[PDB]
């Protein structure tokens, strides 16, 4: 009965590179800006969610500051939002202002940045994990023929190999920004091709792009929502050593994956 | 009936069996924001049981009745005999295994009850092929000393595996290598929290996917991970269906 209608929950919000959503300097004036900052236990990184679709820290509401893209996300007196529909968080961690459709974004070339309301392109820098546990989740990723994804060729390529417990290059760090990182080189991300001639999924330097945003779906796929495609084993043949981005299709089993943590 | 036989037991056939068991259990399921199917509720007794056949190395078959509301075993049949848990739905015996000699087991279908009656816990009960086969056998002959542990084995390797891809994968690791295992904290924490995760996921619809209470799921290094929202891949790439909990 009452457990079906939780009245609030206080948690943290982490995203790009595992940093936290942070009211800068714990300032409380209306329009005080929100940034990314290393995660900690400070009050200015505690966000309380309420069933009115507000998201609050230091008693005030997370909000966009403009109707068009590129302005800061701020906190402001929640009474200023009385006739506002608030925030909607998608199942894939997109945080959207319901009215403007702008999404919470860490847009700069660095992670050490002001957070802004931008047009959604499903970039990794627009992906968020709302939750108190902010760390990357270390896991193997199991796919066709019960095999494990492995980082190969000095961490530039990725394909399926027989699972070997503790084999270093078969471990992945699942970050709050929906990136899939090489566990012992967390500056490298699984990436869809940046060359339009190739559909090959590779490993590249983490850069916040659409190419690097991956969603583990309830239907068992690894989806790139920006590119409306999923990870697939080339020709449903693990011995080809190629994982590609493809449109979703239930012809074989090469689009099925799960996590074994 | 959906079935699995020891003579054709590969990682591939086991995986297909679990895939199909999920499909059958989720006929008529409801869906929320997370997109993880929610089992049916208030199902008429005549429609409440899904039957699955397990065959051992002697070509001896048991038929287990699964309650489609909670993905738990209610009863089973072996030849012209059947056995019902104490806490099976009171009317179940008029609906399933009607043309058998029916018996009541004097314990509930819960891990807690089974562990008490058998004197042994899941953490000391090995899982793997020998154990799956032996458990079908012990249930077929209803060897009272081995019935409780036989349920601990089969509930986990069939039903808990259906509930959680993580557990399915553990069993697959075990079949591929013919390497037995006891469930660790990772597996046990999923089993323990299936109902709680179901509640929180459904409850979270009103809080932008944030839970009312955090749930602790252990990883394979025995570290607890707090899941206080739907935004954890160890939940959403793992839990295959939920108990109905909220309107
Ligand atoms: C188009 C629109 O709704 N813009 C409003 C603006 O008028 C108001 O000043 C601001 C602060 O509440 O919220 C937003
Ligand atoms: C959403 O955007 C609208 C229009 O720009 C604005 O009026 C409102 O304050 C915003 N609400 C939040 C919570 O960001
Ligand atoms: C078994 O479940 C029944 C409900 O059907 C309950 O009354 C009883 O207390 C349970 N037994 C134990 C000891 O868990």
């Amino acid at each position: 009965n009452e457990q079906c209608s939780p009245q609030q929950r206080t948690t943290r919000i982490s995203g790009r590179d595992g940093l936290c959503v942070d009211v800068y300097g714990a300032l409380t004036a209306d329009g005080s800006r929100v940034i990314l900052y290393p995660c900690g236990q400070q009050q200015n990184q505690q966000w309380t969610f309420y069933p009115d679709n507000t998201i609050r820290s230091l008693g005030k509401c997370l909000a966009t500051s403009a109707l068009s893209s590129g302005s800061n996300v701020v906190i402001t007196n929640c009474d200023y939002l009385r006739y506002d529909d608030g925030w909607m968080v998608s199942s894939s961690g997109t945080m959207m202002n319901k009215s403007s459709h702008l999404v919470l974004t860490a847009n700069a070339a660095t992670s050490r940045t002001n957070l802004t309301g931008e047009n959604n392109v499903f970039a990794a820098k627009q992906a968020w994990r709302i939750g108190n546990y902010v760390e990357p989740i270390v896991t193997t990723i199991i796919g066709l023929r019960h095999m494990c994804l492995e980082a190969t060729d000095n961490d530039t390529n990725v394909w399926l190999e027989s699972c070997v417990k503790n084999k270093t290059k078969q471990y992945w760090a699942l970050y709050s920004d929906d990136t899939i990182r090489v566990n012992n080189n967390r500056n490298l991300c699984v990436s869809s091709s940046t060359d339009s001639s190739s559909k090959l999924i590779v490993i590249r330097r983490c850069d916040g792009s659409i190419n690097q945003r991956w969603v583990f779906t309830p239907q068992g796929t690894i989806s790139n929502p920006g590119y409306e495609a999923v990870m697939d084993v080339a020709q449903n043949d693990v011995y080809l050593k190629k994982i590609v981005l493809s449109s979703a299709t239930d012809k074989g089993n090469g689009q099925q994956w799960t996590v074994f943590y | 009936n959906l079935s699995l036989s020891q003579s054709n037991f590969s990682a591939d056939t086991y995986k297909s069996f679990i895939k199909n068991l999920r499909k059958q259990l989720t006929i008529g399921a409801s869906y929320g924001s997370a997109g993880i199917p929610i089992l049916k509720h208030s199902v008429p007794i005549c429609e409440r049981f899904l039957l699955v056949d397990l065959t051992n190395g002697d070509n001896e078959t048991i038929t287990l009745a699964i309650n489609v509301e909670d993905a738990g075993f209610a009863a089973y049949r072996a030849a012209d005999r059947s056995y019902f848990f104490q806490n099976a739905p009171p009317i179940a015996s008029y609906v399933i295994f009607t043309d058998t000699n029916q018996n009541i087991m004097n314990f509930n279908n819960t891990f807690e009850s089974i562990e008490i009656v058998g004197g042994t816990t899941r953490s000391e009960t090995p899982l793997g092929i020998m154990h799956f086969e032996a458990s079908i056998f012990h249930l077929f002959v209803h060897d009272e000393n081995y019935v409780p542990t036989s349920f601990l084995v089969l509930i986990q390797m069939v039903l808990e595996a259906a509930k959680f891809k993580f557990i399915e994968q553990k069993v697959i690791h075990s079949i591929m290598d013919m390497e037995d295992f006891t469930p660790g904290l990772a597996m046990l924490s999923l089993e323990e929290n299936w109902t709680q995760l179901s509640l929180q996921l459904q409850a979270s619809e009103s809080l932008n996917g944030v839970f009312g209470d955090s749930v602790s799921l252990y990883n394979s290094m025995d570290e607890p991970i707090g899941v206080d929202s739907m935004y954890y891949p160890i939940l959403t790439a793992n839990m295959a269906f939920q108990l109905y909990q909220c309107p």
